[PDB]
């Protein structure tokens, strides 16, 4: 079953920067990742799908990238609203599995 | 009217049925397995369409027994399939030279 | 009665005994081997199916000398024996071509 | 002038041209795409040789959608040219045979 | 003396021989190759075979031009060899069912 | 997305010398790198493809090997004006990537 590692735990960044997000995979995955948005307490919200294609309603501020084991999420700008737990997902194997997730402090 | 153009029309509007059903129950059949691949529908179809013409790149297969008997199924009407198509133009080559030296 | 169809009939029976001993004989050859993937019944009439087919994924496959023979006695069973099918296709066709010209 | 013979010359023309339209097309549906390995024209045309025999290495294939849908045209292009080939043997054979029993 | 059989005969003899010189000329062709695998003739006879039949494990491949230009030989000589002998089974069959028939 | 990691990033040799430049992928990439040369101010410029191939008009004592992951570009006898940043790229993967650079001084 395929682990998804997500290091660091938590990122701080200051408003306007661009901050990344790193998921990388026990195993080979071609770009079989989807990125998940969870706000307090909220339910999670899928950003991007296959590691980098856009979801209809998303910021454009959000990009994916990546293909194999290592992905990264980026944000352009960040701001407030992008506060939040960022999790990574596999459908590549299964069972599908989730990483253990990133917070985002500004 | 021809039974060998009606025959080949047939065995292809069955192997795109045998090409859905295939993509719809290898993932049916795969999914509980740790370690398939032979998961999501889209990828499914393209793995069922390099079975049906043996052009089989490896990127993708079954590791269940019914997800394999799916796959014998699919393998056996794609060459079947394509196997009628070759008889289908070799009985029109037949019949075309029978008649170009007139008989 | 028909000849086409019955050879077809026969070499549809002989490839089912081919695929069985061909199981049997690829385990028994290949078990020698370090490294050998080829080495369980189950996954080995999987194996036999695939190169009777020539729908190769690469999953499997023989390392010894005498698991490659096996294999090749494999390979022609199955080619012949789809070929036969395709040749009484035709010759299905052929005839039933020459009847609905009523030669 | 024989039908079989002008079929299987221009399949084999029409296969050159698939084979190097797919080489083009492959390379040009591919390189969006993280991990494609599909996107240099030496060994897309290695490829696409590899599709039209379906003897299929595993070295390269597509990844994209597009991708798989010049593969499907690949595919059928060449299991067809080679299928009218041997059809075209046949008729071949078969008024030979004729002939030398002197029909 | 029936030309289907005697076309079948050669083209087996045609192939054995086209398996011989591929293994030799893939090996000649490969070694000078970095990372090239078809280099040795006990197992690049085995990857002649698996080309002949498109029963292609992934096991073994060329990655030069002129190993791949071997590699084209190959599978053209085995896809007609095969579909010669498809042929030459219908030929037979037709003929026999034209006797069984009283023509 | 594979890394080409060039290390180390300064070579030092004596006029004469032959010199052994590395480039390692991140995963198999058989043949598929290629070599280039900047000097200071300088376009770049194709010194070595897929690995060992010369290139026209590019002095004998260039000359390159290896396959899979590890790469060396080798000069024989070292002079002045190979002093230059040195990158490899890779094209057996999409997106094309390039080594971070190794530069040689005398
Ligand atoms: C009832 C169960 C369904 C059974 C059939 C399912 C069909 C799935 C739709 C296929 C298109 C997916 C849309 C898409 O954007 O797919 C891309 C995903 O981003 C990649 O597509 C793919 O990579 C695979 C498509 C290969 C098609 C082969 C052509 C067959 C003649
Ligand atoms: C005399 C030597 C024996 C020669 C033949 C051996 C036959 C073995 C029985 C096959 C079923 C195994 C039962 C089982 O639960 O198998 C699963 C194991 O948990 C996985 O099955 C498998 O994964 C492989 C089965 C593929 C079958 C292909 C269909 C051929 C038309
Ligand atoms: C319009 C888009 C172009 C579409 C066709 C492109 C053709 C490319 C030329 C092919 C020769 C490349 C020259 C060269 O030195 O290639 C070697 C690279 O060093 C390796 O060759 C190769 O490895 C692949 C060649 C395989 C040829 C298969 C034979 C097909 C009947
Ligand atoms: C002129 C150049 C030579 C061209 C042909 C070379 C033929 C080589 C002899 C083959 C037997 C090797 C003896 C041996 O013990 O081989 C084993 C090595 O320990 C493994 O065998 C092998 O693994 C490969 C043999 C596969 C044979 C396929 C059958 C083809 C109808
Ligand atoms: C024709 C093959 C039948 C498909 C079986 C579906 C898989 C059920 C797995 O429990
Ligand atoms: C027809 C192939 C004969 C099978 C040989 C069995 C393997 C014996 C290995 O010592
Ligand atoms: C016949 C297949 C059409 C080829 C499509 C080219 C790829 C376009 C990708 O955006
Ligand atoms: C028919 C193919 C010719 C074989 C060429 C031999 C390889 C020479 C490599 O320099
Ligand atoms: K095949
Ligand atoms: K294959
Ligand atoms: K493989
Ligand atoms: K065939």
């Amino acid at each position: 079953d395929i682990l998804l590692t997500q290091s660091p735990a938590i990122l701080s960044v200051s408003p306007g920067e661009r901050v990344s997000f790193s998921c990388r995979a026990s195993q080979s995955i071609g770009t079989d990742i989807h990125w998940y948005q969870q706000r307090t307490n909220g339910s999670p919200r899928l950003l991007i799908k296959y590691a980098s294609e856009s979801i209809s309603g998303i910021p454009s501020r959000f990009s994916g990238s990546g293909s194999g084991t290592d992905f990264t999420l980026s944000i352009n700008s960040v701001e407030s609203e992008d506060i939040a737990n960022y999790y990574c997902q596999q459908s590549n194997r299964w069972p599908f599995t989730f990483g253990s997730g990133t917070k985002l402090e500004i | 009217s021809a039974l060998h153009w009606r025959a080949a029309g047939a065995a292809t509007v069955l192997l795109v049925i045998v090409l859905l059903a295939g993509s719809y129950l290898a993932v049916l059949a795969e999914r509980g397995a740790p370690g398939a691949q032979l998961i999501t529908y889209p990828r499914a179809l393209w793995w069922s369409v390099e079975t049906a013409t043996t052009v089989c790149y490896g990127d993708l297969y079954p590791v269940t027994l019914w997800g394999r008997c799916v796959a014998v199924v699919v393998m056996v009407a794609g060459i079947t399939s394509f196997g009628l198509v070759t008889a289908a133009l070799a009985t029109w080559f037949v019949g075309r030279e029978q008649e170009r030296r007139g008989h």
